[PDB]
Order: C-alpha cells, then structure tokens, then sequence
RNA sequence: ACCGCCCAAGAGUUCAUAUCGACGGCGGUGUUUGGCACCUCGAUGUCGGCUCAUCACAUCCUGGGGCUGAAGUAGGUCCCAAGGGUAUGGCUGUUCGCCAUUUAAAGUGGUACGCGAGCUGGGUUUAGAACGUCGUGAGACAGUUCGGUCCCUAUCUGCCGU
RNA sequence: AAUGAUGGCCAGGCUGUCUCCACCCGAGACUCAGUGAAAUUGAACUCGCUGUGAAGAUGCAGUGUACCCGCGGCAAGACGG
C-alpha cells in the first residue's frame, strides 16, 4: 500500500500539466456607465440588463 | 404522450359498472373450458383500485369455499368482457387489503346503500 | 411454486394433510414449479387409518400455490394458501380417492383427466 | 479395431497397409483383423 | 426492404378483439430521406445516405446549409447510409415513404439505451450475493476473486468487470411484427425497443432470415 | 505409481486379441506412497467451506464413425471428434465417505494440492480446567472431551470505462 | 427436589436466515472555496510470449505487439508494508 521506488522529478510536472488554470477573458461591457461587468451579472454598481436595481 | 393518446383512446372499455374500494365485484373473464365458450362467475369486493385508464384496475375479492384464487383484473382489457354488480360496499380509504383476512361471521361489511 | 419442503396442504381424502417439496420433475435445476408441476416430496403425516403412514414418500400434482394463476389478459387467479394434491409413483393420480378445493385448469390434459371428472372446483 | 505399437498380419487374407507413415492392419477375411502402427 | 428507425415515443399494451394483449414499442419516424450516392461509382461501395426529421431555419449552417443547399433539401435529424444490397441503391436527395416494411414480419432495434452511468456489476452480468450474516466482513456486494496466483499472474483481457453499461446503441433484430400506422408513422410492436424512451433505435427487417 | 503397450499358456462352448489371460517383454506421463538436501529460517500465514473462474483431452451426454457373441432395444470394442452442458437434501469439522431421491448426464486432470492487500475459522501447533493411562515427583501421552483477539487512505504493471 | 447469562438433542411460533432480490430515507464517497498529514524510499526512458539461468525473469536470447498526457473504478503481480 505504498510506492516502492521514489518517482523522478520530471514526472511530477506532467501530472501537474492539466491542472493549469483557465482564464476568463470573456469580459462584458455595460451600456449605462460602461463599468465592466460580468455578462449576466448585476454590475458592481448593482446594474444588470441595464437598469438600477436594488440601490446601494 | 400524444402518440398513443389517439392510439389507445379507442381501446379503454365502453360501459364499466359501479364500485368502490370495497364494492362487490365480479369480472366475467372468458376462460378456456372444453370446446365451447360460456360465462363463469368471479364475485368479490374491491380491496384495491387503480384509476389509470386502460391499464387501470377494479378489484374483485371472492371467497373460494375457504381458499380463494385471487385476481388482479384489467378493467380495460377486453378479456374482461363486462361487470355485473351484486352490491356495492361502504368504504373509507382507497385500498381494502383488510377485505381478505376478514372472514366468516364478521367478514361482511354493510351495504353503503346510499 | 413449490420449493424444497414447501409448506403443503392436501386437497384430497387420503388423510395426509402434510406434504413437503423435495424434488421437481421434468428437468434439472427446475426452481419455481407449481400449477401443474410434478415434483418429488415426502409425506410427514396422515389421518389415523389412511392409505399412507408417517414417512411415505411421493411426488406432486399441484392445484394451489401462494402465487395464484395467470390468464389470457395478463390477469391472474391467485392462491391464498399453498395447498396441494399429491401423486402416485406408478399410476400417478393423487394417491387418494376424494379431492377438494382449487386445482388449476393448467393441469387439464387428460393425464390428470382422472381428477377432472368429478371435482367441486376446476 | 486394434491400435498399438505392435501391428502384424494375423490370418490368410489381410493386408498390413502402409497408409502413409504409421504401420497398419486390415482384414479381408474377418472384421476383427484391423490395426495400425502405435 | 431497408429498416426504419424512429424516436422511442414510448410504449403501450395494444388491445385486440379476442383477448389479445400487445404491449408494443411506440416510436416516431418521419418521411425518411436518402441524400447521396454511395457505390462503385463515387466510392466503390454502395450505400444510401439518409437524413430524416427537420431543423429550425436559422440553424442550418451554410456548408451544411450548402450541404443541404447543395442538397437543396429541408434539414433532417440525421443522415444514414443503407448499404446497397444489389437491389438497394440510392442517390442524393429523396424524401421517403415507409411502405418498405410491407410484410417484414421482423425488424430491428438499435440505439442508445436507458441512461445508467456506472451500473452495478450485480446488474450487468447477474452475479451472485454473499450471505448477509454470520460474520460477513464488509462484503455484501463485492465482485470477489478475479484471477490466479504466481502462475500467469496477469488479468485476462475481456474479463467481465463492473462499470458503465447501457445508455447506448443496441441492435435488436429478428423481432416479431405487430402493427404500424403509416398514416401516423408509428411503430407498435409486441416487445419494446431498447434505450431511453423517446430514443432512436435501429429498426430493420430481420437479418436472421 | 498409474496408465500404455509386446509377446502368446490359456480361456473362453467355437475363436489366444467377440470379451478376458499364464509367464515373461518393452514404453509413456509425471498425479499417489517414496529419495536428495541446491534456494527461503534480519518471517514465502495451516485444513476446509463461499463468490469467479480457466485450459488439456488418455471423451461423461450430446455429434460422428467403425466394428462387435451389436434382431428393434440395450450392450462390448476400436478410430474421429473439445461447439455447448453437466443435480437437490440428511448424517459427521471434514475433504473423503455413506445414504435419500432425480436427470441426457451428474467426465478426468493443472493451475503455490487457484484464489484471506475478496469473506469465515468449525479442524490442526499457546496460556484455564478435566478423565484413562504412564512415572515418587516435577510432567508426558502422537489417547479423549468444555472455553478462547485476523492490520493495510493503491506509487508502478495490469484490467474496466471515460 | 429446586437452581444455572451451563453441555447435547426434538416439538410449537415466527419471520427477507435462503431460492432471489426490488424500491425508499438518512450520513460519506464526487465538484467549488480555505487549511493542510504517514507509513515508505540503490538508481530507473518501468509491455506479452517460449527458453536459459544460485534451478518460478520488466531489465538475458529469439521473438509479437504497441501515437503524448489525465480522470473515475478493480485488486492478479511487483517473493508488496
């Protein structure tokens, strides 16, 4: 129930090769003030689908 | 669902009788005897009902001179030719599993003659 | 639906009220056999002055199992209790002379035609 | 019919036949007389 | 008579005149289409490419649009080759009728089965159970022993192992005939075709003759 | 050791190989009882049950086929043929075994006398206590009966899916 | 006689103990966030099959086969710990 011989350095990278992170890069640009906001998300100013909902 | 809807909208029975879970019931089921056909009685009560249309059920509980041979019919299979009522029952709930072990002197229920 | 040592009631006038499934006939491994199945079983009791005595062994011609009986529309006439009718070794036919209670028309083939002559039911 | 390493003629009518590479025994007199090399 | 496959509508128990019960497969097949030539002439082996069904105007992509534009045809849900049996032989572009099952007396079913994911081995292959008591040590459903010892000491390829099974294509052939309605394009058959209900499963006239 | 076979007394009513065989003869395989001590004693867990298997064929039924002191039937024997199939209970730890009753029929063998990093422990090699016997004892018996602790979060090979 | 968490057997009742398993509800097992271990370790680019050998081969001769790398499972082997 254990490794029997110590693995090499190089392998450790490859096992780590798919775990590379994925960037978003799909920024959405709003129509009211233009503050960058995630597509489908109310803006940091609480805006989405253009209108001022909530209010904070 | 609209496929068989017309398919079997024309295969459910035509003129079924009156029962409850506990109404007396007898499915004249055309069975094989010799070389000719005739009707033979299976009179009983409903202990269990299935409002499912053609694949549904209406239950008959006979007493077979001590040990019955129990039947789960298809109301809408033409193998059930017809039903002729002798009396309905007075039931509360949906499924009269109690109709069986209830026997002899007490086995009866009154008529729900309303 | 009679299996090793099946509780067995008797439909006949022999006196034995006792039978018990020990071997199905007709083919190896034959598991759930009833209705018109013949199997090897042994008698465990009889009436005082009956034609069998404690220990006599025979097979079976079934007429009831707790599983009841299917019919042309998928419908079933279902048995309440596992009560049965034995058979001879050589002449077949239930070893008795008077039989009572439900059998199965599935036993109707002129081989058990003996019983089908005079029954109260089927 | 007889198969062993020992095959021979036994009566007046036979033919021990080399049918390929293993010796044999036949009979043209009696059914018992048939063999091959073993 | 090539086969005709449909969407696994659902199923029924078909009721008759004299106590006959027919729980039948229920399936949808539209007017089929063979869409191309396959044979010696352009490929050297003969086949009839067939799409059936429809697609919403905006989603017919230009090359496939061209594929159908070059075809000049409505979109159908998929193009199938029927390998030409020296009486079988088609060319691009025809919209089909169903008479090709005039008698058949048996057809096929092949398509994605019911969704199951990792089914249990107990179900995939009908293995046995260990006892549930008298000291069972956490083994109420394990597969048990699989292989031998210091001798070959390797696991034979193909060994029936538990895992995902079903929810996939499944040929179902030499299948009795019950009933159809060309006017409705259903297929209602004693015995019910595999797959998820609503599936397409390859229904073809019997290949076991 | 087993099977195989070589000789021909003889038998077999006839007929040494229908089916048997004196005494003697020459092989094959490596499974029973054996020999030898080259490796493992800074650890290669014992009997048997349960789930899952797999091939060889010196062929059990089926298939073929020949012959037969094989009328039909049912046998006896020899050649071909390895696709498929191959019982349920009682008795004792049992394997073994015996027995009850079925079936086409309950083939023989290798695989660490398969399989515990998949299960159990009833048997067999621990501490308690007993009887018979054996010695002055301490205790022994390879004689018998009651009770009694089993670990692994899967690196690599491999295999199933994705 | 009475007594016994005592030894052995045979009746009644009982029921998923079994032929033969089906469904359902809960707590983990799986994805995202944060924190964050152990036994072990000559060195390794770490395939199968016949044969030979301190006499039972991944690493020898001859020979077949096989694009690079993960993720969920399984436990025959690595004389595994």
């Amino acid at each position: 129930a254990v490794q029997q011989n110590k693995p090499t350095r190089s392998k450790r990278g490859m096992r780590r090769s798919h775990d590379a992170l994925t960037a978003v890069t799909s920024l959405s640009v709003d129509k009211t003030s233009g503050e960058k906001h995630l597509r489908h998300h109310i803006t940091a100013d609480g805006y989405y689908r253009g209108r001022k909902v909530i209010a904070k | 669902s609209n496929i068989i809807k017309q398919l079997e909208q024309e295969q459910m029975k035509q003129d079924v009788p009156s029962f409850r879970p506990g109404d007396t019931v007898e499915v004249k089921v055309w069975v094989v005897e010799g070389s000719k056909k005739r009707l033979q009685a299976f009179e009983g009560v409903v202990i269990a009902i299935r409002n499912r249309g053609l694949h549904s059920a209406f239950t008959v509980r006979k007493i077979s001179n001590g040990e019955g041979v129990e039947r789960v019919f298809q109301t809408h299979s033409p193998v059930v030719d017809s039903i002729s009522v002798k009396r309905r029952g007075a039931v509360r709930k949906a499924k009269l599993y109690y109709l069986r072990e209830r026997t002899g002197k007490a086995a009866r229920i009154k008529e729900r003659l309303n | 639906m009679i299996q090793e040592q099946t509780m067995l009631n008797v439909a006949d006038n022999s006196g034995a009220r006792r039978v018990m499934c020990i071997k199905v006939l007709g083919g190896s491994h034959r598991r759930y056999a009833g209705v018109g199945d013949i199997i090897k079983i042994t008698i465990k009791e009889a009436i005082p002055r009956g034609k069998v005595k404690k220990g006599d062994v025979l097979k079976a011609v079934v007429v009831r199992t707790k599983k009841g009986v299917r019919r042309p529309d998928g419908s079933v006439i279902r048995f309440d209790g596992n009560a049965c009718v034995l058979l001879n070794n050589n002449s077949e036919q239930p070893i008795g002379t008077r039989i009572f209670g439900p059998v199965t028309r599935e036993l109707r083939s002129e081989k058990f035609m003996k019983i089908i002559s005079l029954a109260p039911e089927v | 019919m007889k198969v062993r390493a020992s095959v021979k003629k036994l009566c007046r009518n036979c033919k021990i036949v080399k049918r390929d590479g293993v010796i044999r025994v036949i009979c043209s007199a009696e059914p018992k007389h048939k063999q091959r090399q073993g | 008579m090539i086969g005709l496959v449909g969407k696994k509508v659902g199923m029924t128990r078909i009721f008759t005149e004299d106590g006959v019960s027919i729980p039948v497969t229920v399936i949808e097949v539209e007017a089929n289409r063979v869409t191309q030539v396959k044979d010696l002439a352009n490929d050297g082996y003969r086949a009839i490419q067939v799409t059936t069904g429809a697609k919403k105007a905006n989603r017919v992509t230009k090359p496939e649009a061209g594929h159908f534009a070059k075809a000049g045809v409505e979109a159908g849900r998929g193009l199938w080759e029927f390998r030409l049996a020296e009486g079988e032989e088609f060319t691009v572009g025809q919209s089909i009728s169903v008479e090709l099952f005039a008698d058949v007396k048996k057809v096929d079913v092949t398509g994605t089965s019911k969704g199951k994911g990792f089914a249990g081995t107990v179900k995939r292959w009908n293995f046995r159970t260990q006892d549930a008591t008298h000291g069972n040590s956490l083994s109420h459903r394990v597969p048990g022993s699989i292989g031998q010892n210091q001798t070959p000491g390797k696991v034979f390829k193909g060994k029936k192992m538990a895992g995902q099974m079903g929810n996939e294509r499944v040929t179902v052939q030499s299948l009795d005939v019950v009933r159809v309605d060309a006017e409705r394009n259903l297929l209602l058959v004693k015995g019910a075709v595999p797959g998820a209900t609503g599936s397409d499963l390859i229904v073809k006239p019997a290949v076991k003759a």
